[PDB]
């Protein structure tokens, strides 16, 4: 009889995993503070990694990688890419970014302005976006002043002015990929992604109205008037998107986009493996990641960010959560296909 | 990667490599010990009083 | 030459001390009868090994050691054991009933009645010293004597030997080899009262030693003898610089200067490699790079924690055996490009290296195989705060219900000492976080 | 040299005590004449814990036999090992206690108690370093219950910092000599709450059910019950009589988190009926040891929570497999262990097994489920006290009703204290 504890009541993903675990009849849920557990579904913030793996005879597993925050933080990701030789400052799939600390608090203000002034002089498009852990503008003055009005670290990265627009609609979108890393650091890409589409026509001459520029599911369902017009819940899945790429662009989702997505996932996760691997640790970790990508009109894939506590598409909860149990939990605590994941092989 | 202060002798050697630059008094202890003894004496006295009753 | 006095308190301190002095004698060529044929100066001398051994007119080399326990069964092993002839009776101090795993019983009730005698015996050893450096104190956190009497002894030592350094070798409690539930209480109580009196403390978590014995030595259920012989190898690596010719860590003061820039954060992490089973027919001799790389694996640390998620304040590499500086620097360069070694911005990113050409000595019939080269890394990392957090958490669980508190109050301790000690530990955890994040 | 002084009082106390000394004398290789004839040095390593060494290499139990009538101690002196006890350590009157706590505590017992203390003092004076005392008695009678608790009170007055341990047999209407047993047991329990450091609660109802249901004895006798008590007493004192860890005070420190909650439920395995030669595996030993049917307090552990648990394994077995099974019982039923005492389940192993068994396990639990035992006694007490029934036996000895009402409230307070830690 295996034992687990639930320490994040707000996780829709691991509420289903917990539901599945109990349904097997071979897992028992303890009080959240009971130290005699095999599996911890930990809290998002300040997870007590230091107390794991010190119960005699208990093989203990947790659903988060200590140190994975370096990848799942706005400013942290930028610093990681610029300072890690595996990714380098010339990384071709990450938008030119800069970490800007508000003046009321290293910082990259002067470096940003230098590159900003260069684009302005060369007639090039100079539209940046400021965000933290949102404002879109082409004037450096407005971007820096907006950050000083806040008190948290922000990042300024280039705004993809030439995004791939779906038709009909002429509308922006982004691609969410769910990736699972087990205790052995196998990288599993869920076969099912989701396109979070904008239900408004993309307008390049008005960044003030952010409805057609931000493809967040919450913004479209609150400030967009065409929500659900083209696809239910502004969510297009790979089957429809692949069929579209073939009909419109005479190409496939695997060739035009997925190869780059798999390459980006591997690069990011392999880069931090020595820092977060639990191979020789007194406890074991796995974690579910949400990678967000942008695709431009040239079919080049750009990484936008990585989410360390992602939610899932309503239609895909059952399949993904069961997969988490099969490859992440039961592989360590076996019970008494055609896998839904794509293993991204790599050198350890 | 610099080495400094290399010292050698018959039984070994030592050096330094730089990869990058940047109470209660005796009286007070007695009081604490005696205060604890007094507390034990008081607790034992109360027990004996309880048993005498 | 400057002398060092070793003090062993309680069962853990005594049994570990017994294993250490057994090893010291083998390393210096001293026989169980105390004779040392290699020592050509009969009756005296100021050689490096004389920091730990005095000499009688008859040529006997006597450890500068005192053993103290409230129950005699552990120390009776010394009085009749192999090395019974090394110590004279004045050095072995035993009572009749122990502190019952009760810090307050060892510190107050019993400590008050035996402290003066223990200091007198220590004074007799000090009177034999021309320039006493200080003391090395071995004890458990969990025992009533190891925790309670040690803290009282350390307080009196600061009074009677103000200018003398004091180092600790402390056994951190692990339920796998413990039958006492109150050890978190005792550990926090003794750390609070000893913190201001200890210049540098080497904590050894029984959980780490236990798993190294099972994993590397293929011992299914290690005994205290298995644990102590491994611990004594690590202790020997740490104190070798005091007992052999050299220029690194040559006196107790140097341990603090090299390992402790901030006085309260004085708990360096020890990591030792290689630990090879003697039952193996023949093992591939590991290189300098390989044993150095092993110093950054959690599996060979004396306290299980993750130094990848802390900051370093100091790092010292102590090699024994066939090692030349060329290969050390080559290994360090390789590890920097592969490991996550982050120093605090106010400390230099460097390593102090000591090499002793004499490889590790293995006790005949022990569990450890003879190796051509071994290394002990001493790093002052904030990652060891994980061990304080673990211990403080168990404390909080029991103290919230006042479980077992009456045993301590019954010995004359005020309940307020619990919260005073716990708040001190909270301040210690805050100091670590301020430096490491 | 951590000596223990053993006292046995009244009929039950002396009959169980006699069997205890017969069992451990066999384990230590001591014959009925006090002469050692074992074959293992482990038999003598800690022999002085319970035996004094007389001239001629003779070992004499450090035992004091007390009663208010001569009958039972005459049987002991004529029993198997009756000749092994010190003749001067027999202290007895002629009046009897009439199953009356007041006679044992205030009148008949009061006239004899000073002479018992003289023998206790004599034995204590010849101890290198006395650990404490252990008393065997029943709570339902008059001598063991009334005079036994009187003795405990006077021993605590003279030896206030020594550990006092008891094996206390709790009465049951299923195995009853007289109807006043709940009166005597309620009066005694308050004394135990105040004046002992550790009490092993042995319920005659649990002993009966074990003999009848598990051992398949059609007509259990007091002798059959005492066989279980002997085996249990040997099990829980193994860690005192052989090399290990250790002493009564250390045991108390790790078993008793709150001073009044010092009443333990003991258990034993195996309990086999005559399929008796079959080898018993570690899993079987561990599963039975935690089974309610193997426990002797007649309380359902699954009705409360374990504050602390000690388990002793005897015999040449796999200590690796012991830890795996122990860690399996906890990590499979952690809902019955309080989560605010970390690592509150301790395991110890002893190489010497009990006579006739390849291996065995003894269980010592400090469980809040023991409140069920005190609740049963309290309800039986009140059913009679509500009508002042049989009180004249006690008022005739000078007791007042107010002392009964105070004992009633004292034990209900104790029940209330267990209930708060069970939630
Ligand atoms: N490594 C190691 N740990 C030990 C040894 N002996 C005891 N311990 C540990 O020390 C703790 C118990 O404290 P002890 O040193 O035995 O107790 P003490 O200092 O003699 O104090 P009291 O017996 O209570 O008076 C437990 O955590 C044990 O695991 C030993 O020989 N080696
Ligand atoms: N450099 C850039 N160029 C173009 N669009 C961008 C961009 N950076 C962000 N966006 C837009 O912003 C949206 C999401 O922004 P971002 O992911 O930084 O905020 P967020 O993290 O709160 C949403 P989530 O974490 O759920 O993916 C995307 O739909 C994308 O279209
Ligand atoms: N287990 C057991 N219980 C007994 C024995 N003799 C008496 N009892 C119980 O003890 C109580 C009677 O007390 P008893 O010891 O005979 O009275 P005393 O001589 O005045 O102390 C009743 O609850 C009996 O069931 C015995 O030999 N074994
Ligand atoms: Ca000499
Ligand atoms: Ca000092
Ligand atoms: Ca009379
Ligand atoms: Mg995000
Ligand atoms: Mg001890
Ligand atoms: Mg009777």
């Amino acid at each position: 009889m295996y034992t687990f504890v639930v320490r994040d009541e707000n996780s829709s993903v691991y509420a289903e995993v917990s539901r599945l675990l109990l349904a097997t009849g071979q897992w028992k849920r303890l009080r959240k503070d009971n130290p005699r557990f095999n599996l911890m579904l930990g809290e998002r913030n300040r997870l007590p990694f230091g107390r794991l793996g010190h119960e005699p005879g208990l093989v203990q597993l947790v659903n988060y990688y200590r140190g994975a925050d370096k990848l799942c933080r706005k400013a942290s990701l930028v610093k990681l890419i610029k300072t890690s030789p595996e990714l380098s400052e010339s990384c071709t799939w990450f938008p030119e970014s800069y970490v800007i600390y508000p003046t009321n608090l290293t910082d990259e203000r002067e470096v940003f302005l230098a590159a900003y002034n260069r684009r302005r002089e060369g007639r090039e498009g100079n539209v940046w976006i400021a965000k933290s852990s949102i404002l879109i503008s082409s004037e450096a003055s407005e971007l820096l002043d907006f950050i000083d009005e806040q008190g948290q670290v922000h990042v300024i990265q280039k705004y993809l002015e030439k995004p791939l627009l779906l038709e009909p609609g002429h509308r922006k979108f982004d691609i969410r990929s769910w990736v699972l890393v087990d205790h052995l650091y196998n990288i599993y890409l869920y076969r099912e992604g989701v396109l979070r589409t904008s239900s408004e026509p993309y307008n390049s001459a008005n960044f003030q109205d952010k409805t057609c520029h931000l493809t967040n599911h919450c913004i479209q369902k609150e400030y967009s008037k065409n929500y659900g017009r083209y696809e239910e819940g502004n969510e297009m899945f790979f089957e429809e998107f692949n069929q579209y790429l073939m009909d419109a662009l005479n190409t496939t989702l695997e060739n035009s986009i997925l190869l780059q997505i798999k390459h980006i996932i591997r690069s990011c996760l392999m880069c931090i493996e020595p820092a977060i691997s639990t191979k020789h640790l007194h406890y074991q970790s796995f974690q579910l990641f949400g990678f967000d990508f942008m695709v431009d009109e040239e079919l080049k894939v750009w990484l936008i960010e990585v989410n360390g506590a992602p939610a899932c598409a309503q239609k895909l909860y059952a399949e993904l959560c069961q997969g988490i149990v099969d490859v992440a939990i039961s592989s360590v605590f076996p019970l008494a296909p055609t896998s839904i994941f794509i293993k991204l092989h790599h050198h350890h | 990667m610099e080495v400094i202060e290399l010292n050698k002798c018959t039984s070994g050697q030592s050096f330094e490599v730089i990869l990058k630059p940047p109470d209660p008094s005796l009286e007070e202890i007695q009081k604490k010990l005696e205060a604890a003894e007094e507390r034990r004496k008081y607790q034992e006295a109360e027990l004996l009083k309880h048993l005498a009753e | 030459m400057r002398e060092c006095i070793s003090i062993h308190v309680g069962q853990a301190g005594v049994q570990i001390g017994n294993a250490c002095w057994e090893l010291y004698c083998l390393e210096h060529g001293i026989q169980p009868d105390g004779q040392m044929p290699s020592d050509k100066t009969i009756g005296g001398g100021d050689d490096s090994f004389n920091t730990f051994f005095s000499e009688t007119g008859a040529g006997k080399h006597v450890p500068r050691a005192v053993f103290v326990d409230l129950e005699p069964t552990v120390i009776d092993e010394v009085r009749t054991g192999t090395y019974r002839q090394l110590f004279h009776p004045e050095q072995l101090i035993t009572g009749k009933e122990d502190a019952a795993n009760n810090y307050a019983r060892g510190h107050y009730t019993i400590g008050k009645e035996i402290i003066d005698l223990v200091l007198d015996r220590i004074r007799k050893l000090a009177d034999q010293c021309t320039g006493l450096q200080g003391f090395l104190v071995f004890h458990s956190f969990g025992g009533g004597t190891g925790s309670g009497f040690t803290s009282l002894l350390m307080e009196r030592l600061s009074v009677d030997y103000g200018k003398k350094s004091k180092l600790e070798f402390s056994i951190y409690p692990a339920p796998q080899v413990s039958t006492a539930v109150v050890e978190p209480y005792n550990s926090i109580l003794t750390t609070h009262t000893t913190l201001e009196h200890s210049d540098c403390a080497f904590m050894v978590d029984n959980e780490a030693i236990y798993d190294i014995c099972r994993r590397n030595l293929d011992i299914e259920r290690p005994t205290y003898t298995n644990l102590n012989r491994l611990i004594s190898q690590i202790v020997s690596s740490i104190t070798a610089s005091l007992r052999f010719d050299g220029a690194l860590n040559v006196d107790l003061t140097e341990f603090q200067t090299n390992l402790v820039p901030y006085p309260r954060i004085h708990f360096p992490l020890a990591t030792y490699a290689p630990v090879i089973s003697a039952e193996k027919a023949y093992h591939e001799q590991l290189s300098v790079a390989e044993i150095t790389n092993a110093c950054f694996e959690p599996a060979n640390q004396m306290v299980k924690c993750d130094p990848r998620h802390g900051k370093y304040m100091a790092c010292c590499l102590l090699y024994r055996g066939d090692v030349v500086p060329k290969d050390v620097n080559a290994a360090i360069a390789t590890i920097k490009t592969k490991r996550s070694i982050q120093f605090v911005d106010w400390c230099p990113t460097g390593f102090k290296v000591g090499i002793n050409y004499q490889p590790p000595t293995v006790v005949p019939g022990g569990d450890l195989a003879k190796v051509q080269r071994a290394v002990c890394m001493l790093s002052n990392t904030t990652a060891i705060a994980e061990a304080w957090a673990r211990l403080d958490h168990k404390f909080d669980l029991m103290y919230a219900k006042r479980a077992f508190v009456h045993w301590y109050v019954g010995e004359g301790m005020e309940e307020g000492e619990f919260s005073e000690a716990r708040e001190d530990m909270a301040a210690l955890e805050k100091d670590y976080e301020e430096v490491g994040v | 040299m951590r000596e223990i002084v053993h006292i046995q009082a009244g009929q039950c106390g002396n009959q169980i005590g006699a069997k205890f000394w017969e069992v451990i004398s066999d384990e230590h290789g001591i014959d009925p004449t006090g002469s050692y004839h074992g074959d293992s040095d482990l038999q003598l390593e800690r022999i002085n814990v319970y035996y004094n060494e007389a001239t001629g290499n003779k070992y004499v139990p450090r035992a004091i036999l007390v009663d208010l009538e001569p009958g039972t101690m005459d049987s002991v002196r004529s029993g198997p090992f009756g000749q092994i006890f010190r003749p001067d350590n027999f202290v007895f009157g002629q009046s009897g206690a009439g199953n009356n706590w007041a006679k044992g505590h205030y009148t008949e017992g009061a006239e004899l108690v000073d002479s018992v203390l003289d023998v206790v003092r004599k034995e204590s004076e010849s101890c290198d370093c006395l650990q404490g005392f252990q008393l065997t008695h029943s709570l339902g009678g008059g001598t063991g219950s009334g005079m036994g608790t009187l003795l405990i009170s006077k021993i605590r007055e003279e030896y206030p910092d020594r550990i006092m341990n008891t094996f206390s047999v709790m009465p049951s209407p299923k195995v009853s000599d007289t109807v006043v047993e709940p009166y005597n047991a309620t009066l005694s329990v308050h004394q135990l709450v105040e004046n002992t450091d550790e009490t092993y609660c042995i319920d005659n109802e649990a002993l009966y059910d074990i003999c009848f249901r598990t051992l398949k004895l059609t007509t259990p006798t007091y002798g059959d019950l005492n066989h279980l008590v002997s085996a249990t007493m040997s099990g829980v004192t193994t860690c005192l009589r052989f090399p290990g860890q250790a002493d009564l005070r250390k045991l108390a420190v790790n078993m008793v988190p709150f001073p009044r909650l010092h009443f333990f439920m003991p258990g034993f395995a195996p309990l086999t009926s005559r399929q008796q030669y079959r080898a018993l595996t570690v899993p079987e030993l561990t599963q039975q040891m935690f089974d309610s049917k193997n426990m002797m307090a007649a309380c359902d552990p699954r009705h409360g929570r374990y504050l602390t648990v000690a388990a002793i394994f005897r015999g040449r077995m796999s200590m690796k497999e012991v830890d795996e099974q122990m860690l399996n019982v906890q990590n499979k039923n952690s809902s019955y262990f309080v989560e605010w005492i970390p690592n509150n389940v301790k395991t110890a192993v002893c190489d010497i097994p009990p006579r006739g068994l390849k291996m065995s396990a003894t269980f010592i639990g400090n469980s809040t489920a023991i409140q069920e035992l005190f609740k049963r006694i309290s309800e039986q007490f009140t059913a009679m006290f509500r009508r002042k029934a049989f009180l004249h036996w006690y008022t005739g000895e000078g007791m007042d009703e107010m002392e009964f009402t105070e004992a009633e409230s004292n034990m209900n307070d104790l029940v209330s204290e267990y209930q708060q830690y069970q939630d």
